[PDB]
Protein backbone atom coordinates (compact mmCIF):
# COMPACT_ATOMS: atom_id res chain seq x y z
CA UNK A 1 0.00 0.00 0.00
CA UNK A 2 0.82 3.94 -0.02
CA UNK A 3 1.57 5.04 -3.27
CA UNK A 4 -0.54 2.34 -4.76
CA UNK A 5 -1.97 -1.01 -3.16
CA UNK A 6 0.38 -3.69 -4.40
CA UNK A 7 -1.27 -6.88 -6.49
CA UNK A 8 -0.23 -10.18 -7.20
CA UNK A 9 -1.34 -11.76 -10.82
CA UNK A 10 -2.96 -15.34 -11.72
CA UNK A 11 -3.49 -16.85 -14.79
CA UNK A 12 -5.30 -15.06 -17.12
CA UNK A 13 -9.13 -16.49 -18.40
CA UNK A 14 -9.14 -16.78 -21.71
CA UNK A 15 -12.71 -18.00 -22.99
CA UNK A 16 -12.81 -18.62 -26.86
CA UNK A 17 -16.20 -19.81 -28.39
CA UNK A 18 -16.11 -21.66 -31.99
CA UNK A 19 -18.91 -22.53 -33.83
CA UNK A 20 -17.67 -26.04 -34.85
CA UNK A 21 -18.05 -27.96 -37.91
CA UNK A 22 -21.29 -30.04 -38.59
CA UNK A 23 -22.90 -29.78 -41.53
CA UNK A 24 -19.60 -29.31 -43.97
CA UNK A 25 -19.75 -33.38 -42.84
CA UNK A 26 -21.99 -33.86 -45.82
CA UNK A 27 -20.04 -31.65 -47.87
CA UNK A 28 -17.03 -33.48 -49.12
CA UNK A 29 -15.74 -31.98 -52.08
CA UNK A 30 -13.57 -29.39 -53.38
CA UNK A 31 -13.75 -28.08 -56.58
CA UNK A 32 -12.53 -25.00 -57.34
CA UNK A 33 -12.95 -22.50 -60.73
CA UNK A 34 -12.27 -19.46 -62.30
CA UNK A 35 -15.02 -19.14 -64.44
CA UNK A 36 -18.32 -17.85 -64.31
CA UNK A 37 -20.91 -20.61 -63.63
CA UNK A 38 -21.77 -24.09 -62.66
CA UNK A 39 -23.42 -26.15 -64.70
CA UNK A 40 -24.75 -29.70 -63.94
CA UNK A 41 -26.64 -32.13 -65.88
CA UNK A 42 -28.96 -34.75 -65.05
CA UNK A 43 -30.57 -37.22 -66.63
CA UNK A 44 -32.92 -40.04 -66.26
CA UNK A 45 -33.06 -43.28 -67.68
CA UNK A 46 -36.25 -45.42 -67.69
CA UNK A 47 -34.81 -48.59 -68.51
CA UNK A 48 -37.36 -51.16 -66.39
CA UNK A 49 -39.47 -52.21 -69.03
CA UNK A 50 -40.42 -55.75 -70.20
CA UNK B 1 -56.77 -104.37 -49.09
CA UNK B 2 -60.41 -106.29 -49.32
CA UNK B 3 -62.07 -108.56 -46.96
CA UNK B 4 -63.08 -111.65 -48.41
CA UNK B 5 -64.53 -114.94 -46.77
CA UNK B 6 -62.21 -118.13 -47.60
CA UNK B 7 -64.27 -119.82 -49.55
CA UNK B 8 -64.53 -117.43 -52.59
CA UNK B 9 -62.05 -116.42 -55.07
CA UNK B 10 -61.45 -112.70 -54.43
CA UNK B 11 -61.34 -109.83 -56.19
CA UNK B 12 -59.30 -107.59 -58.62
CA UNK B 13 -58.62 -104.52 -58.25
CA UNK B 14 -58.06 -101.67 -60.83
CA UNK B 15 -54.32 -99.05 -61.78
CA UNK B 16 -54.17 -95.90 -62.92
CA UNK B 17 -51.87 -94.61 -65.37
CA UNK B 18 -50.34 -91.16 -66.11
CA UNK B 19 -50.30 -87.96 -67.91
CA UNK B 20 -47.53 -85.21 -70.04
CA UNK B 21 -47.57 -82.28 -70.35
CA UNK B 22 -45.31 -80.08 -72.85
CA UNK B 23 -44.64 -76.20 -73.43
CA UNK B 24 -42.91 -74.08 -75.58
CA UNK B 25 -40.77 -70.97 -75.75
CA UNK B 26 -42.30 -67.13 -76.65
CA UNK B 27 -40.29 -64.86 -78.90
CA UNK B 28 -38.86 -61.70 -78.15
CA UNK B 29 -37.39 -59.43 -80.27
CA UNK B 30 -36.88 -55.62 -79.77
CA UNK B 31 -34.65 -52.94 -82.08
CA UNK B 32 -34.02 -49.30 -82.12
CA UNK B 33 -33.16 -46.90 -85.33
CA UNK B 34 -30.20 -44.85 -84.77
CA UNK B 35 -30.75 -41.20 -86.85
CA UNK B 36 -28.78 -38.66 -87.28
CA UNK B 37 -30.96 -36.74 -84.86
CA UNK B 38 -30.19 -39.37 -82.03
CA UNK B 39 -26.54 -38.41 -82.82
CA UNK B 40 -25.70 -35.03 -83.49
CA UNK B 41 -27.14 -33.02 -80.24
CA UNK B 42 -24.92 -32.84 -77.00
CA UNK B 43 -24.24 -35.99 -74.57
CA UNK B 44 -24.18 -34.60 -71.31
CA UNK B 45 -20.58 -35.45 -70.65
CA UNK B 46 -19.26 -32.34 -72.74
CA UNK B 47 -18.26 -29.10 -71.97
CA UNK B 48 -20.39 -26.24 -73.30
CA UNK B 49 -19.98 -23.77 -75.63
CA UNK B 50 -17.71 -26.12 -77.87
CA UNK B 51 -17.39 -29.66 -77.79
Amino acid sequence: AGLYTTYQLLEVQRKLKTLPAFFLQWFPRQINFQEDMIAFDKVIQDVTRV
Amino acid sequence: APFVAPNVQGRVIKESGYNTKTFKPAYVKPKHVIDPNMIIPRQPGEALGTG
